[PDB]
RNA sequence: AAACAUCUCAGUAUCGGGAGGAACAGAAAACGCAAUGUGAUGUCGUUAGUAACCGCGAGUGAACGCGAUACAGCCCAAACC
RNA sequence: ACUCGUACGGUCACUGAAUCCUGCCCAGUGCAGGUAUCUGAACACCUCGUACAAGAGGACGAAGGACCUGUCAACGGCGGG
RNA sequence: GCUUUACUGCAGGCUGUCGCUGAGGACUCUCACUCCGGGAGGAGGACACCGAUAGCCGGGCA
């Protein structure tokens, strides 16, 4: 079976959804963890220095 | 080659010819307290130790003469250039 | 004349001899069965405690913390590393055990602040330190001219910023002259070289 | 290279775990205050999914209902006893001391009260040879002479289901069904049939181990494969 | 470093913990232009690419002092009650 | 984790239903056992050195190695004259 | 990426030593410590575990 188009047909599973805490469609309803803000994993807000250039 | 144990020659100390006695330089023992010894201990750590991770070079086919010429009257020795000699045996 | 306290001090100069030796052999049995942070009603080394700021007063707290002995509990590299950075066994943390102890205690009492701490011995695999913490919100402390300083906002989380006695020594701030070129005023402003 | 299969095992992931939630009971000798008065009645005989051997359901006097490691010859209605004064009949459990030498035994404790550790698989049995006030010498199914505290409890008889190994699996499918009830990864791909990156015997233009198969006891995981610390190999001699 | 292992990139990137409006440091078990001398601590200029480190290779790299800025000095533990 | 498991077990490998069979080789390499003697680190110990210290040397000697043995359904070998 | 008796190192295993650690070149005991037991108590025991270090093995890994 082709890994491309033919394998795209079984994709009717809901995972990432609108997050209660940040509003982004990143709350993974299976993991109950937001990949954008960290809700469900961290009380503190998800954030990293690599999200911007080193000297900025 | 052969070489006399004693023979007349110039003494740089006495500043005049006198009988000298020839001897092969016996290696001196290390004390292990030289600066390089302390640097070895100090600088060796986790991982490769740079220069201290190296091992004994090798050998030239024939070594040069390594001798001491001792004045028979003032007892002071002097060193000379050596020359390649597969073997050096003294006469008497 | 000699204070009674001087006797506690003198006994602890040699925790392995005399009566103290036997107390320890007895005590540790119970300690090894206690948790990570145990609040205790009275300091095991009263002289040491009073010397560091302890006062039999409201808002003054003491707790004994146990921490494992030894070097860093470190995981081996999982990617490329030059030989120099491949070690695991001999690497040791730069923060001493006493300091680890002070932090574990402070976290246990989120509202209190660390005043100081001292050692109370060790067995073969762990060390024990008693930490003196203070309630900066209790009026009995806010009115004490000797301790009220610890109530100021800039003293919040002092232990986590190395403002503790053990923190400052471990930071290389003991000496005022030769040797402290890279430690004072801070390790960070000096580029992290001490 | 990559971690070898033996290393994937230790992580305890689903593929390597036993289907514990599907198991029935953790067979262990009952605890008796003392006296031995404890007796019960066999209420049923069941299949043990973790051992491919039968096991017995027992209702004890004090109301307790527990499955038991069943020796051969135990049936519904039988009365089993557990204690120092237990009669000496198959199916009963008592300390090696109260057991007459020369009698076959199973589910032997390693340390008094641990509930039984030795001789528990199908049809096996231990052999109580010597007694004493200090040591009870038992011969385990492997043939080893084991010195045990005479206070160690045991069950009289040989374990039920003997002869299971006599029948060949014949087909892959039968192994399959058994393997599905154990904490094991099956089937087994030979190391020499793998790539170098996956196993020390992997690689090559044809199939053969790279080095000799006998590996040192000190070899690290990832390398300890083949014949581990073999004192010898082959059949000759 | 014209490869590379110590070294270098660099205690940098990145990660964990935490404070403030600024942090941190701070009233000598200092300095050691050795003195009949200086006098808490930051910082700026300089000292100086000097001393020191280094397959003594490539590279690395202070401090005292001095001129400035701003200046500030105190509280316990104990003795005796 | 294996494991609600316990040698009729389960781990680690090789070969790959049945049938007839599976010879010779332990020198090298691997594993394993033994070991008078030899070798074999550090601590403690002894000697020298230093009012201390660095350092040099001795005594003792673990695993390991030398040495001996077992082992090929262990890696493998089975020629020239 | 992969290999190995390439170079150099790093995990891991084995082994000595020090700490925990106690009483009277081989030995007993019990009190730490470890395991079994619901408990009483039983087994083991200054060893083991753990922390530190030293020698050997060490393409398992960089
Ligand atoms: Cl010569
Ligand atoms: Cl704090
Ligand atoms: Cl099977
Ligand atoms: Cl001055
Ligand atoms: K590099
Ligand atoms: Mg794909
Ligand atoms: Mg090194
Ligand atoms: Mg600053
Ligand atoms: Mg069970
Ligand atoms: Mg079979
Ligand atoms: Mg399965
Ligand atoms: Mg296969
Ligand atoms: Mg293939
Ligand atoms: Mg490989
Ligand atoms: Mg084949
Ligand atoms: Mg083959
Ligand atoms: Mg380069
Ligand atoms: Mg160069
Ligand atoms: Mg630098
Ligand atoms: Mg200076
Ligand atoms: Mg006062
Ligand atoms: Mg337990
Ligand atoms: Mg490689
Ligand atoms: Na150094
Ligand atoms: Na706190
Ligand atoms: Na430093
Ligand atoms: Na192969
Ligand atoms: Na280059
Ligand atoms: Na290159
Ligand atoms: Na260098
Ligand atoms: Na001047
Ligand atoms: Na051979
Ligand atoms: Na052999
Ligand atoms: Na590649």
């Amino acid at each position: 079976t082709g890994a491309g188009t033919p394998s795209q047909g079984k994709k009717n599973t809901t995972t990432h959804t609108k997050c209660r805490r940040c509003g982004e469609k990143s709350y993974h309803t299976k993991k109950k963890v937001c990949s954008s803000c960290g809700f469900g994993k961290s009380a503190k807000r998800r954030d990293y220095e690599w999200q911007s250039k080193a000297g900025e | 080659m052969q070489m006399p144990r004693r023979f007349n020659t110039y003494c740089p100390h006495c500043n005049e010819h006198q009988e000298h006695e020839v001897e092969k330089v016996r290696s001196g023992r290390q004390t292990g307290m030289k600066w390089i010894d302390r640097q070895r201990e100090r600088n060796s750590g986790i991982g490769n130790d740079g220069k201290f991770s190296k091992v004994p070079g090798g050998d030239k086919p024939t070594k040069k003469t390594d001798l001491k010429y001792r004045c028979g009257e003032c007892g002071k020795a002097h060193l000379r250039e050596g020359w390649r000699a597969g073997r050096l045996e003294f006469q008497e | 004349a000699r204070s009674a306290y001087s006797y506690i001090r003198d006994a602890w100069e040699n925790p392995g001899d005399g009566q103290l030796a036997e107390l320890q052999w007895q005590r540790q049995q119970e300690w090894r069965n206690e948790g990570a942070v145990e609040r205790i009603e009275r300091p095991t080394r009263l002289d040491k405690a009073r010397s560091q700021g302890y006062k039999a007063k409201q808002g003054v707290i003491v707790a004994r913390v146990s921490v494992r002995k030894g070097s860093a509990r470190k995981r081996r590299h999982k990617a490329g590393r030059r030989s120099k950075r491949q070690g695991v066994t001999r690497i040791t943390r730069r923060k001493d055990i006493q300091r680890v102890a002070e932090e574990r205690a402070s976290r246990t009492f989120p509202n209190l602040r660390v005043l100081n701490s001292y050692s109370v011995g060790q067995d073969g695999r762990q060390k024990w330190h008693e930490v003196i913490l203070i309630d900066p919100n209790h009026p009995a402390i806010q009115n004490d001219d000797d301790l009220s300083w610890i109530c100021a906002d800039d003293q919040a989380d002092r232990v986590f910023r190395g403002l503790t006695g053990a923190g400052r020594r471990n930071r290389g701030l003991s000496g005022k002259g030769k040797g402290s070129e890279k430690t004072r005023p801070s390790l960070r402003s000096n580029g992290g070289k001490a | 290279g990559r971690r070898i299969q033996g290393q994937r095992r230790g992580r305890g992931t689903s593929t390597f775990r036993a289907p514990s939630h599907r198991y029935k009971a953790d067979l262990e000798h009952r605890k008796v205050e003392d006296g031995d008065v404890i007796a019960g009645t066999v209420v049923d005989i069941e299949h043990d999914p973790a051992r491919s051997a039968p096991v017995a359901a027992v209702e004890f006097e004090d109301g307790d209902r527990r499955l038991i490691l069943a020796p051969e010859g135990v049936g519904v209605g039988d009365e089993l006893q557990v204690g120092v004064s237990a009669e000496i009949a198959p199916g009963n459990t008592l300390p090696l001391a109260e057991i007459p030498e020369g009698v076959p035994v199973c589910n032997v404790e390693s340390s008094p009260g641990d509930g039984g550790k030795f001789a528990r698989a199908s049809g096996v049995n231990a052999q109580l040879l010597t007694h004493d006030r200090n040591v009870a010498v038992v011969k385990l199914p492997s043939g080893e002479m084991k010195r045990l505290d005479p206070q160690c409890r045991a069950t009289i008889g040989v374990v039920a289901g003997g002869g299971r190994t006599d029948k060949p699996f014949v087909k892959a499918g039968n192994k399959h069904h058994k393997m599905k009830a154990r904490g094991t990864k099956w089937p087994n791909v030979r190391g020499v049939a793998m790539n170098a990156v996956d196993h020390p015997f992997g690689g090559g233009g044809r199939q053969h181990p790279g080095k000799p198969k006998s590996i040192s006891r000190n070899a690290p995981p990832g390398r300890k494969v083949g014949d581990i610390a073999s004192k010898r190999t082959g059949r000759g001699g």
